[PDB]
């Protein structure tokens, strides 16, 4: 369950 | 969504609270080293990781974050381990070693000047970027999330530093400790064994404390005085007197022309075969 940086 | 993005192929390394997987990016098919770190100092280091660029340090390609983990999508290095590649050469010189150490010094200096300590610098950490003969050497696992199992809670709860109070004189990681490690790796690169290899664990402790290193015959007979001088400045017992990476990079053996071009492969390769556990 992830947020991708940038 | 980490499994939606990547196919996990194998475990490349594991530590107390971090591990590295070989993964295939599903969209592109490209391969990467995915460093998975179990959750300010780490987040600050990542901020720095994002900004820094050095030809001898694995590139940070992307970061994914969950409530429990960071997933650092890193450059995969597929050229093999430092000492394996030396065995495969067939010819080897002091200048070959010096060129590797110059790269390592440059990489670690850049880490140091950006507030990162490498930690626990081992021969296995130094990997060639490609199979090509002229390949750069790469630092791979480093920093706060270095995979090591330190103290008695490392495996159990993923927490380093549970070591009895009388044991450690100081916190075990520092810029000067990294420099000492580079000294040890240099020593083995020129002879195929670590300093005081044949001493007992107990005597080794005393010898390291004393700091009078030896360059035994016949192994060191054809090695330059410059190489030995350089090594002694990094193995120096007093961390305030020890060369920094900056000072080491300016030594004639690295920066000048004192490194010899004599073939030392015959002796060094025999010693690697005799002394490396995995040979
Ligand atoms: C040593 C255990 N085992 C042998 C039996 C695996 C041998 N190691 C590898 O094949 C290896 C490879 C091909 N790549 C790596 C490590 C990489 C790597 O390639 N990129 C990278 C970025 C960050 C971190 Cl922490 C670690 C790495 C490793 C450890
Ligand atoms: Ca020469």
């Amino acid at each position: 369950g992830v947020s991708k940086f940038a | 969504n980490i499994r939606k993005t990547f196919i996990f192929m194998e475990v490349l390394g594991s530590g107390a609270f971090s591990e590295v997987f070989l993964v295939k990016q599903r969209l592109t098919g490209k391969l990467f080293a995915l460093k998975c770190i179990k959750k300010s100092s780490l987040e600050n280091e990542i901020a720095v990781l994002k900004k820094i660029k050095h030809e001898n340090i694995v590139t940070l390609e992307d970061i994914y974050e969950s409530t429990t983990h960071y997933y650092l999508v890193m450059q995969l290095v597929s050229g093999g381990e430092l000492f394996d590649r030396i065995l495969e050469r067939g010819v080897y010189t002091e200048k070959d070693a010096s060129l590797v150490i110059q790269q390592v010094l440059s990489a670690v200096k850049y880490l140091h000047e950006n507030g990162i300590v490498h930690r626990d610098l081992k021969p296995e950490n130094l990997l060639y970027l490609t199979p090509e003969e002229n390949s750069k050497i790469m630092i791979t696992d480093f920093g706060l999330s270095k995979m090591e199992q330190n103290g008695i809670m490392s495996t159990a709860c993923g927490t380093p530093g549970y070591v009895a109070p009388e044991v450690l004189a100081q916190k075990p990681y520092s810029k000067a400790v990294d420099c000492w490690s580079i000294g040890v790796i240099t020593y083995i690169l020129l002879c195929g064994y670590p300093p005081f290899y044949e001493e007992t664990e107990s005597k080794l402790f005393e010898k390291i404390k004393e700091g009078y290193y030896e360059f035994e015959s016949p192994f060191w007979d054809d090695i330059s005085e410059s190489a030995k001088d350089f090594i002694c400045h990094l193995l120096e017992k007093d961390p305030n007197e020890r060369y920094t990476c900056e000072k080491a990079l300016s030594h004639p053996w690295i920066d000048g022309n004192t490194a010899l071009h004599r073939d030392i492969y015959p002796s060094v390769s025999l010693q690697i075969q005799k002394n490396f556990a995995k040979s």
